[PDB]
Formats: structure tokens, C-alpha cells, sequence
């Protein structure tokens, strides 16, 4: 069952548009890094802001984890299917996708 | 049911920095950026707390970072730049409980710290906080603490910070995650209004390890209570499971006691929402209790006092723990009052203000450096 509480939206518009997509999850224990995927490829080069908030009184309790990806100038190579992915142990979970095109 | 209710009001758009038990941060942010990026952070800030960590920005422990902090009511910056660490400490008093704007910014070859738009610190540095890798620019930022043990700061510090942020801005980003999750977790929000002291909701205590050796016990307590009953201050001798000294509210009176026997009583208007000052002084062949300048009558003969003070004297030669706000579930026959305190209180013992951030143990629901007001 998915830790993702929310999944990236869609962006759809002109060459040069700036916008954001985000995703959020909730996990038990040490919070994972969030990886942004475009057509199944983890993007190493991104404008991203990741937030971790511990909910319990202890770094081993629950955490909220969010990531925001930003597209500064829309163009063809930014086009695609966007999803967040995390590794919890050896397990993997992918979010519902979002779509960017022109 | 408490005779005097306290305000329960919290501000929805705030962030409580003192929520984590250990000076673990309440927020962790990690930035990846595509072009060179200069640190900029701006937040409003309110505390009465004179010491603790506001934020950390940089890479990691033995790398390059800054930490902005409070020491002695004033801002302290610590920096590590390629292996070499440094600390400066400058500017106006911060912990006055009034809102104020703090900016931290990377500018040319300087870091610039501003209070209410006044630059109060400007330090030359050789390097950038963002760490280039692969044409990716990386930075970690934590609020309300640091991501490593405080051992390894340039200069050690107690990072617990009973303080508050609002209207924050990190790197001019438009992410609204922090605001949204504070909204839904009241525990992350601050008292709408704070006044001075420490708040005891009446579910626990703090303790310390203090020496009193002739010998001496002086306590001044400033209190604004919610309830007519509760232990304010006490000593507890673990090995004999005894309570060699206590000062407490009971039914409306204050009692100063040695084990079970009351040495003095003073009347007090506990239920009027007013502040009061309780002071107690004891030493060889002397014990006195004051409430707001007036002295309580002795409850014991001169002969029984010497017996009681000599028992207390005996007790102080062995280890005792000093308790504020309650006792550890002791025998009902140990002391006159064994209940928890509810309300606001500041304590000073042998002429030293007790900082609750420094207790050996503090129950997490006691707020160390602020009290909500009395409820209108
Ligand atoms: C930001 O902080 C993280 C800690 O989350 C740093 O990454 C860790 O670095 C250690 C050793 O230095 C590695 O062993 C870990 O595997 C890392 N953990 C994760 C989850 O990545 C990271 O380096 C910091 N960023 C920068 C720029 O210094
Ligand atoms: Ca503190
Ligand atoms: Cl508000």
C-alpha cells in the first residue's frame, strides 16, 4: 500500500512557461530521499525542494516527506510522464503520474 | 478541576522550534538547484529563551556550513569553511518575547545577518554554502536544530530553543508544505501569546542534581498557579525513598516541610490569577517562609525545628535530587503534598536561576521559557 498521500499534477502550455509539480508521502522511521522520474528515468539534474517533518517526538517515529520539482522554461525535453519514487528498504513505490506537454 | 483556566490559543501560521526533545530539528529541507545559488533565508522570530539553535545551513559536519544561534540573549554565528571553524557573537538583545525579522544571506565574499532590516553581523568568508556536483548545486537546511551531535560544533551549546517562527522564506521558494502540515498538527504551533516563566500543565516534573553543602537551601519561586494544590519544589533522597524538603501549595496555603512535618504555613490567594513570590530559606538552626514579603508563622517548637533541621542536615550529606513541579510517585505519607503543580513558575535555587533546558530530566509537556496567559 502506497505511502503517497498526493501525486503530481499536470502542466500543459507554451514554450517558456514556468511551473511546479509536487508529491507527498508519509512513512514510519528514517525518512527516504525522493527521486523524480521522467518516463521512468530518475532525473539527476533538477530544480527540486525536499521537505521532511518529523511528526512524533523521536526521529524513529513517523515523518512527512514532500518534494517539489520546478520547470523554469518549458520545452520539449521537459515533456513527459512525471512520477516520484522512493526506496523504503529494498522495496520501491511509485506515485500516480502527472503529465507535462505543450 | 483547576480553579484558574489558562489560554489554550495557538497561532495556526507559526512553527514551534522547541517541540523535539533533544534539539533535533523540527524541519529538514534539502535543495537541488540547476544554476549557482546564494543562500537567502528570512523569518520572523519570538522567544524568551536565551540560548539555542535557530538554523543550520550547508553540507555536513566536517565540510562547510553555518549555524545561527542564541547564546546569552544574543545572536551567535558559527561557520566551518574547509576544515577551519570560527564563531562571532554580536548585535542586540533577541529574547524579549517581541516579534522581529531575521535575515541570513550570502553576499559576495560575506555573510550578512540582519535584525529588523539592520545589518548586525557581516563576516568575510572564502567559499560557497551550496556544494556543486555534476553541475547540480546542493544544500541542506535544518530549523530548530542541527543534523549532527552538538559535540562537534565549533563551540558546544545547548540547542533546545523554546522559540517561535512565522512568515518564513527559504531561498524565495513557493513551497507551502511547511504551512499546510503545521496547520494540521497543533503540536507544531506556538502559544498565540506568551509571557515569562515556565509552564507546568500538571502532568510531570523536572529534576536536577544540585549540591547544597554547613549547608544551605534558598529558593525563590515566582508563581502564577492554575490549581490550589501542587508541589513547587522538593528534594528527594532516592536510597531512603524520603522527601527531606518540600515547598507546596495545599488546602489556601503554602507549606514548607521536612518529610511529613510542616515547619511553616503562609496563606496565599492561589485562585486569583495573580503572580506571587514564594521564598524559603534554610540553614543551621534557621528556617523561614515568605510569601510576597510577609513571613509565615512557625508550626513547630524551637525544639522540634532543631530535630527537623538536623534530619534534613543528615539527608543532605547523601545524594538528593531536586525536583520542580512535582514528585516521583512517592509515598502518600512522605510529604504533605505529592501532587503535580499546574501553572506558571520560575525558580531560583541558591541564587541561581534554573534553566529547564538544563534539567537532568524534563517532562516534554513542560514549556521551558514561556507560559500562556491566564484565560480572560
Ligand atoms: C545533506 O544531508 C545528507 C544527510 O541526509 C548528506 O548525505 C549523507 O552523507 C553520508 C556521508 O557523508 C552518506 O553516507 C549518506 O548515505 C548520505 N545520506 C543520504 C540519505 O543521502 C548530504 O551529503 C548532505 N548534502 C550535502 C550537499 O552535503
Ligand atoms: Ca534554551
Ligand atoms: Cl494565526
Amino acid at each position: 500500500e502506497s505511502p503517497f498521500v498526493s501525486n503530481p499534477g499536470n502542466i500543459t502550455g507554451a514554450r517558456g512557461l514556468t511551473g511546479t509539480l509536487r508529491c507527498q508521502l508519509q512513512v514510519q522511521g528514517e525518512p527516504p530521499e525522493v527521486h523524480w522520474l521522467r518516463d521512468g528515468q530518475i532525473l539527476e539534474l533538477v530544480d527540486s525542494t525536499q521537505t521532511q517533518v518529523p511528526l512524533g517526538e523521536d526521529e524513529q517515529g513517523d515523518w512527512i516527506v514532500a518534494s517539489q520539482l520546478r520547470i523554469t522554461s518549458l520545452q520539449l525535453s521537459d515533456t513527459g510522464q512525471y512520477q516520484c519514487l522512493v526506496f523504503l528498504g529494498h522495496q520501491t513505490f511509485v506515485s500516480q503520474p502527472g503529465y507535462v506537454r505543450l | 478541576l483547576p480553579c484558574v483556566p489558562f489560554s489554550v490559543a495557538k497561532s495556526v501560521k507559526s512553527l514551534y522550534l522547541g517541540r523535539m526533545f533533544s534539539g533535533t530539528p523540527v524541519i529538514r529541507l534539502r535543495f537541488k538547484r540547476l544554476q549557482p545559488t546564494r543562500l537567502v533565508a528570512e523569518f520572523d522570530f519570538r522567544t524568551f529563551d536565551p540560548e539555542g539553535i535557530l538554523l543550520f545551513a550547508g553540507g555536513h559536519q566536517d565540510s562547510t556550513w553555518i549555524v545561527l544561534a542564541l547564546r546569552a540573549g544574543r545572536l551567535e554565528l558559527q561557520l566551518r569553511y574547509n576544515g577551519v571553524g570560527r564563531v562571532t557573537s554580536s548585535g542586540p538583545v533577541i529574547n524579549h518575547g517581541m516579534w522581529q525579522t531575521i535575515s541570513v544571506e550570502e553576499l559576495a565574499r560575506n555573510l550578512v545577518i540582519k535584525v529588523n532590516r539592520d545589518a548586525v553581523m557581516k563576516i568575510a568568508v572564502a567559499g560557497d554554502l551550496f556544494q556543486p556536483e555534476r553541475g547540480l548545486y546542493h544544500l541542506n537546511l535544518t530549523v530548530g536544530g542541527i543534523p549532527f551531535h552538538e559535540k562537534d560544533l565549533v563551540q558546544p551549546i545547548n540547542p533546545r530553543l523554546d522559540g517561535c517562527m512565522r512568515s518564513w522564506n527559504w531561498l524565495n521558494g513557493e513551497d507551502t508544505t511547511i504551512q499546510e502540515t503545521v496547520k494540521v498538527n497543533t503540536r507544531m504551533q506556538c502559544f498565540s501569546v506568551t509571557e515569562r516563566g515556565s509552564f507546568y500543565p500538571g502532568s510531570g516534573f523536572a529534576f536536577y542534581s544540585l549540591d547544597y553543602m554547613t549547608w544551605e537551601v534558598e529558593v525563590v519561586a515566582h508563581i502564577r498557579p492554575a490549581a490550589d494544590t501542587g508541589v513547587l519544589f522538593a528534594l528527594w533522597a532516592p536510597d531512603l525513598r524520603a522527601v527531606p524538603l518540600s515547598v507546596a501549595l495545599v488546602d489556601q496555603l503554602v507549606v514548607l516541610a521536612v518529610e511529613h512535618t510542616a515547619l511553616a504555613l503562609m496563606e496565599i490567594k492561589v485562585c486569583d490569577g495573580q503572580e506571587h513570590v514564594v521564598t524559603v530559606s534554610l540553614r543551621d538552626g534557621e528556617a523561614t517562609l515568605e510569601v510576597d514579603g510577609t513571613r509565615g508563622q512557625s508550626e513547630v517548637s524551637a525544639a522540634q525545628l532543631q530535630e527537623r533541621l538536623a534530619v534534613l542536615e543528615r539527608h543532605l550529606r547523601s545524594p538528593v535530587l531536586t525536583f520542580a513541579g512535582g514528585l516521583p510517585d512517592v509515598p502518600v505519607t512522605s510529604a504533605p503534598v505529592t501532587a503535580f503543580y499546574r501553572g506558571c513558575m520560575t525558580l531560583e535555587v541558591n541564587r541561581r536561576l534554573l534553566d529547564l533546558d538544563e534539567a537532568a530530566y524534563k517532562h516534554s509537556d513542560i514549556t521551558a521559557h514561556s507560559c500562556p496567559p491566564v484565560e480572560p
